[PDB]
């Protein structure tokens, strides 16, 4: 097998016009056999919001790896991490486990609280920051979603038209992809206010 | 104690008290005299009961069959050396096809003892062991004190009454050195200079223990009806 | 004092560590032991100090292995250290050789842990500051010496005794062991012949609740007698004061 | 008082625990070292306590490398590991860069080694001076290394009892050559000077040991002084005094 | 009492443990004296050579650190062996790590922790010696720092140290307040070591031989000590000023 | 030598106790007022600073009321310096479990880790103690609130209401003729005020001098909101409850 | 650090263990009292302290086994360390070996944790006496031992530790008899109850009560529980002190 | 062997620890130094004195930079403050430096320095530093903040504080001199005027040492053309600058 093609996922993110967007597939397979048609890849701490892909054990390896970091900040300095501070956080920390790695790949979203800006960032199982005001992608079937978030996007949206975007993006590259689809959701991201909505697709 | 209990500092005559305190170790203990001319080197050791149905403590441990050592001091303080020199020459035999000698082996036991009183939490040991072998360059009869002074002579002694011994191999000096070949007559000039060790308490077979090594004899441990042959 | 040291001297030349050792076993129940050439006999006061302490599952005698035993006076919590180390020295010679372990081996083990006190002498690990307080009465069977009887020192050193008394009254015991004492002395004869020495000192009345026998021999192993015969010879040795 | 340890110090520039250490070294026997053009002649008076004990058959003479001669004075059991310390780092030297060591070399490590134990307060420092030196590429050297780890060039030592005795012959001996002696002919003053300080010790009787390492006659290596060369000095120093 | 006798801080704030050190350089009677140049930076020190025993050419006070810095120690002499072999060591390690030899202010910095850490041990005895870092370097000229047993460093124009460096001191005060500069002006390097000469024959009162100096000079890229031939023009010299 | 300079600071007097557990409690009695008094709503720790000052901030200060985790918040009684060793040492503990478990750490664990390190350092080394004693807040789904007061050489003892620190004794009885057990969160804020106001260590009791947090479980959707109030919101209640 | 923090006294004693006895006395008395079918441990719970909430107070009697307690006296910060030790040993016993523990099995370890540090440089030992009770498993036979500071322990029919141990073991001698113990479970119980009322009072409130059975059945009795228990004490004793009233008068 | 592993602080009897207030004593025997907060910047300032007449004080570091926008400053004693102020800068490179890559907020800083305080009091080998520090500094996330580091290992945050020999007249000088806004020139005007009678002679700008973590400067950024990097908010002053603003008084 690999480690990172063993229960496929993606996630997209996008920016938008004063909001971010970041969504996920709930498929979580081992190997070929599909467990669930439900599973979160995106967790929140705070206004930052932590896709994580690749690998089963990984995904909650490095979840309660950061769960423990974000409460040291917290409690310390008496505030809520920043997508920046997170950025660079999750780089130096994907660098520790050199060989033999993390067997992830992360993506940071967030809409700061002290400028008011989107941030979007990116990263691979070594980790190196891959920055963007565009979108970031990752996963599997991250190639198929690189041209298809390519086609649809504009700078700046609407937060309902940002909505049209990427839902359309990520269902048609996850209904071509093998270990990921059955069912999606989307959050839409405002700076005091996100929905939790999903889509109805295909769960073939 | 300001030095008397201290095993680390000097000591304003260069001593250490705590050295000459260890020696008050030997005079508790029992005696035992060695001997040599060239061909024979002989360890004659005074044994002690502890009383008439206590069994007697052996004072002559076995090193090699080319080598012996014998104490007249504490006896767990003997345990240490005698482990050590054992290693080193069992190491001689395996690693250079060679056998170990005194000589050599009595500036390995030196700077074994002088880098733990060194240490604070050591002690100067409560033993003195005469070391006597038979090796390549022939007989050698070493004094180790509680310092870790070696000097090699042809009669020495350790123990209480150890003086008037001394006495009696300053005499006999020329005798027993011109004595070679003929091992009977070496070893019952040792029992008579460790008569000149008592108080007249006397020897029997169970208080005289006798332990010699040649060119062409062993190192062997010499007891019961094999030291009743030498009076 | 010269007991602030690890391993001090003393003016005299001797530790005072160790001298105050050896006025703890003055601290313990009187354990007497007659060896002979038809087994090793042990008496130990149990002692008992209440009557709702549970006594008849106290002893001073403990078992190496079946063809080992040790009978211990003293303070006991020292004691516990060194029985241990030596169930195993004997257990690591049967795997090592597949044989019975010398009395005197075994003994000789026992003394090289009891000097462990030190900081910074010799060449070994130091896991005491401070020496034993506790003497061991190591008897056994071996098919090189037959039967022998041991008695060693917290000091790290050793004897081979015919018979000794250490304890609380072991002055007094070890004056009639130099005179009782013979070698034409038997298993049973050595055996009330303890029981006569330890009533001296006995401090209640003896009885087969402060008073417990063991033997060891070769054609048994180590066996501890019962309290119905512990309590008969009790009675039969009284029966030879009732014959006086 | 300020010697309970060595990380005491008193006002004083002086500690006394250390100063006590030299008068161990003050009643020891006579050592001298003769710095010489070709080499160094080294010669120690070795006391003869009785008639039981073996003349010249213990000697305090323990090479060190091929070409150093070491000879000490003070505690014998405590020097003899010291200069047991200097052989390990001898053989360190040979291992690691195919020479024999420079003696200003050999001389520093020892320094460095003795220091130490002035420093930290669980172990005992050394109670000798030690007498040394050899040739090498650098030329003859002579070195003596006291109990607190100094050292300085010399062209005459000595230590033992009779330290005054002897460095009040080696003065008028450097006034005799200005221009320095043979090691060959520092064989013959070696013993004249020991005779003249063995009457510090002139209720003992003695024993005459010379070593030399000389560029002139030995190619350079440290070897004994023995036979009739040694009882050629023992006429010398005799005929002399007498 | 445990405040003189091991490094903890009395009732007054202080550690006399660590003063003791400072009194101990004065029991050796060396003096040094030195000066920055305009292309040089010149040590001069006592030698003391008592017997005929003893070898002048051997016994020294000036010890090659790098190649570019000097140093010369004030006080007794185990510990400058100890400090000589840990300040080489350093300097060797900056030029293994950094490609370029340690600068004299930072090989000041690094002593001076380590002077410091030994008066935070109380298992450790300090270093009693004054050390005194001599150079040019050209990134930042003539330099002189000394560094202290207390772990304290400032550099320097110039400085004495000794029992005797009060006289040393009113010398060259004087030198610097009628020349209007922080530093000896001339072209000539051997010209500032005689001006050096010529202010402690004067503060000590005292003339000096070639086998009573050891003089040390760095110039441009490269440090050197004079040998008691070229000692000897300089005093020769000294007379003809 | 070495053993000269020893402490022996970490043994018993003849009293069977440690002479460093007792010099802790003196200066626990320095230290500035903490108290916990438990409602059937939640847990007021309420904390007077030990310091204050002209030209002193403390208006970003929050020296006495620390988080451990989002459930269980401390009051700080003894030297401040000290007890921020331990501080971190149980965020990393409470983390640790919440790694592993996935499951927010029990009070009760919490505790008894921090005694466990007290214990320590009175036990062995020389070391001197961290002398702290912590009054807890917390919440657990296995007893609901729970209240704790440690002491320190590291043992917890249960309580409905304590205090320890400034004027110790004077305090806790006012808060014991006081209490009901029915009390709610607006009652235990009052009398909790009253209480330091009658033990102040100044003339009054001022915001600026207070610091106040409470654990709610009348806060949105029934779930326990730790809230440790700001100067202005500690003013507030102030004026409400009428001192200033 | 290597230094000695336990040293031989010059009376043939350690310094460390008459400091440890002593730290016993000032402490918390457990009585220990074995029947015919059942063990039971009473302590005294502190709860002379005014404002507890008793449901968050540490219990001075905590279950190692499913079927062995332990209790304790002396140091109450010190106790923690030997109850957090042993039940790892329960566990690791039936890990590696099969079966839970017996009561020997833990007597000698805990025995071995206090006399370690004695004997041990560098290191005092806990001021703390513990009551090792229990059965051992496919036995039934009731196990009462004693463990101490010094690295010593003893086998015990009845027995107490802690503060006015000697007015107790004094009652026990009269009431307690070695050959026939209680009988029942509630008579056992009972003079538990009864030593306990002298020294601590105050109602059941300070008074504990574990009874453990054969077969693995710990039950813990409340305070309410034993209140039942007092009054039918304070009945017996009040009318037995009557009938002795009546017969002094006649004689 | 080693035993040099007991504590050489220690508790007394009748409460407080002694070891730590005979390292303060280091503290009010030493050099003076004092913090002003402004509303737009922080100024710490400090008195230079000479060992010799012939050293220099240009080659000394009283003010130092821990990093480019949080500067530190010491009363007490020197050899305390010289390796003090490395283990500072080297624990602000290994925690935010290899983890973030952006510097420390100044809160936190203070802390973790504190502990390095709190287990030098700790264990033997070690007895405390004989200094009280200054962390003044700026973080974008708490804003300006000023703290005085206690060799307790505690710390305080301040409105305005001084430390060293003049500490007690220092505070009492700031109480009228301070104010609830200043502005940073004014800062300036009141630092030197409280020092003026702290200082027993000169009062040049080669003898104060004056800094100011003020507000940011793009000319000591090194680089140009990044408008997310602010530029040093320390900024140490040179001496003509100082002697302008003696000249202001």
């Amino acid at each position: 097998s690999d480690p990172s093609s063993i229960n496929g996922g993606i996630v997209v993110a996008m920016t938008g016009k004063d909001c971010v967007a970041i969504a996920c597939d709930l498929r979580l397979g081992s190997q070929s056999l599909g467990v669930s048609n439900k599973f979160e890849k995106i967790f929140h701490y705070g206004h930052v919001f932590l896709g994580i892909t690749g690998l089963a054990t990984d995904v909650t390896t490095l979840n309660e790896m950061f769960r423990y970091k974000t409460n040291l900040y917290k409690l310390k300095e008496e505030r809520a991490i920043e997508p920046e501070t997170f950025t660079q956080l999750v780089s130096s920390s994907l660098y520790e486990r050199r060989f033999g790695p993390y067997f992830v790949g992360p993506v940071v979203a967030g809409i700061n609280s002290k400028s008011g800006k989107p941030f979007i960032a990116g990263f691979d199982l070594i980790g190196c920051i891959d920055e963007a005001k565009d979108f970031i992608v990752s996963g599997t079937a991250s190639d198929q979603l690189f041209g298809m978030c390519e086609s649809l996007y504009e700078p700046n949206l609407e937060p309902e038209d940002l909505f049209e975007t990427i839902s359309q993006a990520l269902l048609n590259a996850a209904d071509r992809d093998a270990l990921s689809g059955w069912g999606a959701v989307v959050y839409i991201i405002k700076k005091d206010e996100v929905v939790k909505r999903y889509l109805k697709m295909r769960q073939d | 104690n300001n030095y008397d209990g201290d095993t680390v500092t000097f000591s304003p005559t260069g001593r250490l008290f705590q050295v000459e305190y260890a020696l008050e170790a030997i005079k508790q203990g029992s005696v035992t005299v060695g001997l040599r001319s060239n061909t024979h080197a002989v360890l004659v050791a005074l044994k002690r009961n502890a009383d008439e149905l206590s069994s007697y403590q052996k004072k002559i441990i076995k090193c090699d069959e080319h080598m012996g050592l014998s104490l007249a001091g504490l006896a767990p303080d003997a345990r240490v050396l005698s482990n050590y020199l054992r290693q080193q020459c069992n190491y001689s035999s395996l690693v250079f096809n060679r056998k170990l000698a005194v000589e050599r082996a009595g500036h390995l036991l030196c700077d074994k003892a002088q880098k733990n009183t060194q240490s604070y939490g050591g002690r100067p040991y409560g033993v003195g062991l005469l070391i006597i072998g038979y090796d390549k360059s022939g007989a050698h009869l070493l004094e180790f004190q509680p310092s870790g002074n070696v000097t090699e002579l042809y009669g020495t002694a350790i123990g209480a009454r150890s003086q008037g011994a001394k006495t009696y191999l300053e005499r006999t000096l020329d005798t027993f050195i011109k004595i070679d070949g003929n091992p009977d007559e070496l070893i019952k000039a040792g029992v008579e200079a460790i008569s000149q060790s008592l108080r007249d308490e006397s020897l029997t077979v169970d208080n005289l223990s006798i332990a010699i090594v040649g060119k062409d004899t062993p190192f062997t441990i010499y007891d019961g009806e094999a030291v009743a042959k030498y009076i | 004092e010269y007991d602030r040291g690890v391993s001090t001297f003393s003016p005299e030349g001797r530790l005072f560590q160790v001298e105050y050792s050896l006025e703890a076993i003055k601290l313990g129940s009187t354990a007497i032991g007659i060896a002979t050439k038809e087994g090793v006999v042990l008496g130990v006061e149990k002692r008992a100090t209440s009557p709702l302490l549970e006594s008849d599952s106290i002893e001073k005698i403990v078992e190496i292995d079946r063809h080992i035993g040790c009978a211990m006076s003293g303070l006991t919590a020292d004691a516990r250290s060194m029985i241990e180390h030596a169930r195993t020295a004997a257990v690591t010679h049967n795997l090592y050789y597949d044989e019975d372990i010398n009395v005197e081996s075994l003994t000789q083990s026992v003394c090289d842990l009891a000097l462990r006190f030190g900081e910074g002498a010799s060449g070994e690990e130091r896991l005491m500051s401070r020496p034993f307080g506790v003497a061991l009465l190591i008897a056994g069977h071996d098919a090189d010496d037959g039967y022998q009887l041991f008695h060693a020192e917290p000091s790290g050193t050793f004897y081979r005794y015919n018979a000794k008394a250490i304890g609380s009254g072991s002055e007094g015991a070890q004056a009639e062991l130099l005179n009782e004492w013979h070698s034409s002395l038997t298993l049973k004869e050595a055996e009330l012949l303890v029981l006569k020495i330890l009533k001296q000192v006995m401090e209640e009345k003896l009885d087969e609740n402060n008073a417990q026998l063991s033997c060891i021999t070769k054609q048994d192993g180590f066996k501890i007698y019962d309290n119905e015969k512990t309590a008969e010879l009790i009675k039969e040795l009284k029966e030879k004061e009732a014959a006086e | 008082g300020y010697d309970l340890s060595n990380s005491v110090f008193s006002p004083d520039g002086r500690n006394f625990q250390v100063e006590y250490a030299v008068k161990a070294v003050e009643n020891g026997t006579t050592s001298i070292g003769i710095k010489c053009n070709d080499g160094v002649v080294f010669a120690v008076e070795k006391l003869i306590t009785s008639k039981l004990l073996v003349p010249q058959k213990n000697v305090k003479i323990q090479v060190v490398d091929r070409h150093i001669g070491c000879v000490y004075s003070g505690l014998i059991p405590d020097g003899r590991h010291l200069v047991n310390r200097g052989r390990e780092e001898a053989a360190s030297f040979k291992k690691l860069y195919k020479t024999p060591i420079p003696i200003p070399a050999f001389a520093d490590r020892l320094g460095q080694y003795v220091q130490a134990h002035t420093l930290y307060n669980s172990v005992r420092p050394f109670g000798v001076s030690t007498i040394f030196g050899g040739v090498d590429k650098n030329g003859a050297h002579l070195y003596m290394l006291e109990p607190s780890g100094s050292y300085w060039g010399y062209k005459g030592a000595a230590t033992g009892k009779g330290r005054q005795s002897a460095k009040a012959e080696l003065e008028k001996l450097v006034d005799h050559h200005p221009e320095g002696l043979s090691a060959r002919e520092a064989v013959k003053q070696a013993a004249k000077i020991i005779y003249l300080a063995h009457e510090d010790n002139k209720e003992k009787d003695f024993e005459l040991e010379i070593s030399w390492c000389s560029l002139s006659e030995t190619n350079g290596l440290h070897k004994f002084v023995k036979g009739d060369l040694l009882q050629e000095a023992i006429d010398f120093a005799q005929k002399e005094i007498n | 009492g445990y405040d003189r006798h091991i490094t903890i801080f009395s009732p007054e704030g202080r550690l006399y443990q660590v003063e003791y050190a400072f009194k101990a350089t004065n029991q050796t009677n060396i003096n040094s004296l030195a000066v920055r140049g305009k292309d040089c930076t010149v040590v001069i020190s006592q030698k003391k050579v008592p017997d005929k025993l003893l070898d002048p050419t051997t016994v020294s006070y000036i010890f090659c650190i790098s190649r570019t810095i000097g140093m010369v120690v004030n006080g007794p002499i185990p510990d400058a062996r100890n400090a000589a072999l840990r300040a080489k060591a350093e300097a060797a390690e900056f030029r293994y790590k950094y490609g370029y030899d340690m600068p004299c202010d930072v090989l000041a910095k690094r002593m001076a922790n380590l002077s410091q850490i030994y008066t935070q041990r109380a298992y450790m005895r300090p270093l009693g010696v004054i050390l005194t870092f001599v150079s040019v370097d050209e990134e930042l000229g003539p330099s002189i720092y000394k560094t202290d047993p207390a772990g304290y460093y400032v550099g320097y124009k110039a400085t004495a140290t000794g029992p005797k460096q009060q006289e040393i001191t009113t010398n060259l005060e004087n030198h610097f307040k009628k020349s209007k500069i922080d530093h000896i002006n001339e072209e000539s390097w051997e010209k500032v070591v005689e001006f050096a000469i010529t202010h402690m024959i004067d503060a000590l009162g005292t003339e000096f031989s070639k086998n009573d100096l050891e003089v040390g000079v760095a110039t441009k890229d490269k440090f050197f000590t004079l040998s008691a031939e070229n000692i000897e023009e300089r005093l020769v010299a000294i007379a003809e000023q | 030598g070495s053993r000269r300079y020893d402490s022996r600071t970490t043994i018993f007097s003849p009293e069977g106790r440690l002479y460093q557990v007792e010099y802790a409690l003196e200066s626990i009695s320095h230290a500035g007022t903490a108290i916990g008094i438990m409602a059937s709503d939640g847990i007021v720790l309420a904390a007077e600073r030990k310091v204050t000052s002209t030209l002193l901030e403390q208006d970003t200060s929050t020296e006495k009321l620390y988080k451990l985790n989002d459930k269980i918040a401390v009051a700080v009684a003894g030297l401040t310096a000290d007890a921020e060793i331990l501080i971190n040492t149980a965020r990393i503990h409470a983390q640790n479990y919440l790694k592993t478990y996935n499951e927010d750490i029990p009070v009760e664990i919490l505790v008894r880790r921090l005694s466990d390190i007290k214990q320590g350092y009175t036990q062995h080394g020389g070391l001197r103690p961290f002398g702290v004693s912590f009054i807890y807040a917390g919440y657990d789904d296995r007893y609901g609130y729970q209240l704790y007061t440690s002491n320190p050489s590291g043992n917890y003892t249960g309580w409905k209401a304590i205090s320890v620190g400034a004027n110790t004794s004077a305090a806790q009885t006012l808060l014991q003729m006081d209490y009901k057990d029915d009390m709610k969160v607006d009652d235990a804020i009052e009398l909790a005020l009253k209480t330091l106001s009658k033990t102040t260590d100044s003339s009054a009791l001022t915001y600026d001098r207070l610091e106040f947090a409470t654990i709610r479980k009348g806060a949105n959707d029934g779930e326990v909101y730790q809230k440790i109030f700001k100067p202005q919101e500690i003013k507030d209640i102030l004026v409400k409850t009428g001192i200033t | 650090y290597d230094r000695a923090l336990s040293i031989f006294s010059p009376d043939g004693h350690i310094f460390q263990v008459e400091y440890a006895l002593e730290a016993v006395k000032r402490g918390t008395c457990a009585v220990g009292v074995k029947g015919k079918n059942c063990v039971v441990l009473g302590c005294e719970r502190r709860s002379t302290l005014k404002l507890q909430d008793t449901r968050i107070t540490p219990s001075k009697v905590s279950k190692i086994d499913s079927h062995v307690v332990l209790s304790f006296s002396g140091l109450n910060a010190d106790s923690r360390i030997l109850i957090e030790k042993a039940r790892v040993e329960a566990q690791s016993h039936r890990l590696t070996l099969e079966d839970p523990v017996t009561v020997e099995y833990l007597t000698r370890y805990v025995a071995g944790v206090q006399q370690r540090y004695t004997q041990s440089g560098g290191v005092r030992p806990f001021g703390v006496s513990t009551l090792i009770a229990g059965f051992d498993p496919r036995d039934d036979e009731p196990k009462l031992y004693q463990t101490e500071p010094s690295g010593i322990y003893s086998s015990w029919s009845a027995q107490t530790i802690g503060r006015n141990s000697k007015t107790v073991r004094e009652f026990l001698e009269k009431n307690y008899d070695r050959k026939e113990p209680p009988a029942t479970v509630e008579e056992c119980v009972k003079l538990t109850v009864r030593s306990l009322l002298e020294v601590v009072q105050t109602g059941a409130k300070n008074i504990e009560i574990t009874v453990v059975k054969p077969d693995s059945d710990i039950v813990a009795l409340s305070s309410e529980e034993i209140n039942q228990y007092v009054t039918q004490i304070e009945q017996e004793k009040q009318e037995q002190q009557e009938q002795d009233k009546k017969k002094k008068s006649n004689h | 062997t080693d035993r040099y592993s007991f504590s050489l602080t220690t508790f007394s009897p009748s409460g407080k620890l002694g070891q730590i207030d005979y390292a303060l004593t280091a503290v009010k025997q030493g050099v003076t130094s004092l913090g002003i907060k402004a509303t737009n910047g922080v100024v710490i300032a400090t008195e230079k004195k000479s060992s010799s007449p012939l050293a220099m004080s240009e080659t000394l570091s009283k003010v130092s930079l821990l990093t480019p926008d949080i500067g530190a400053v010491y009363s007490g004693m020197g050899p305390d403050y010289r390796v003090l102020v490395d283990k500072s800068r080297k624990v602000a490179h290994t925690s935010y430096k290899r983890i973030y890559g952006e510097y420390p907020p100044t809160k936190l800083l203070v802390s973790e320095v504190a502990k390095i305080m709190q287990e030098a009091t700790q264990s033997g080998g070690v007895r405390p530093f004989g200094v009280s520090l200054l962390i003044a500094g700026h973080d974008e996330f708490n804003g300006f903040s000023l703290y005085q580091v206690d060799p307790s290992g505690s710390y305080f945050p301040w409105k305005a504080t001084a430390i060293g020999k003049g500490s007690v007249a220092a505070k009492t000088f700031l109480e009228k001199r301070w104010n609830d806004e200043l502005e940073l020139e004014d800062a300036i005007h009141i630092a030197l005027l409280t020092l003026k009678e702290s200082v027993e002679g000169e009062f040049n700008g080669d003898t104060i040492e004056l800094a100011i973590i003020g507000d940011e400067n793009p000319d000591l950024l090194g680089y140009t053309g990044i408008p997310t990097d602010k530029g040093p908010r320390f900024r140490k002053l040179t001496s003509q600058e100082i002697n302008d603003r003696l000249e202001a008084l």
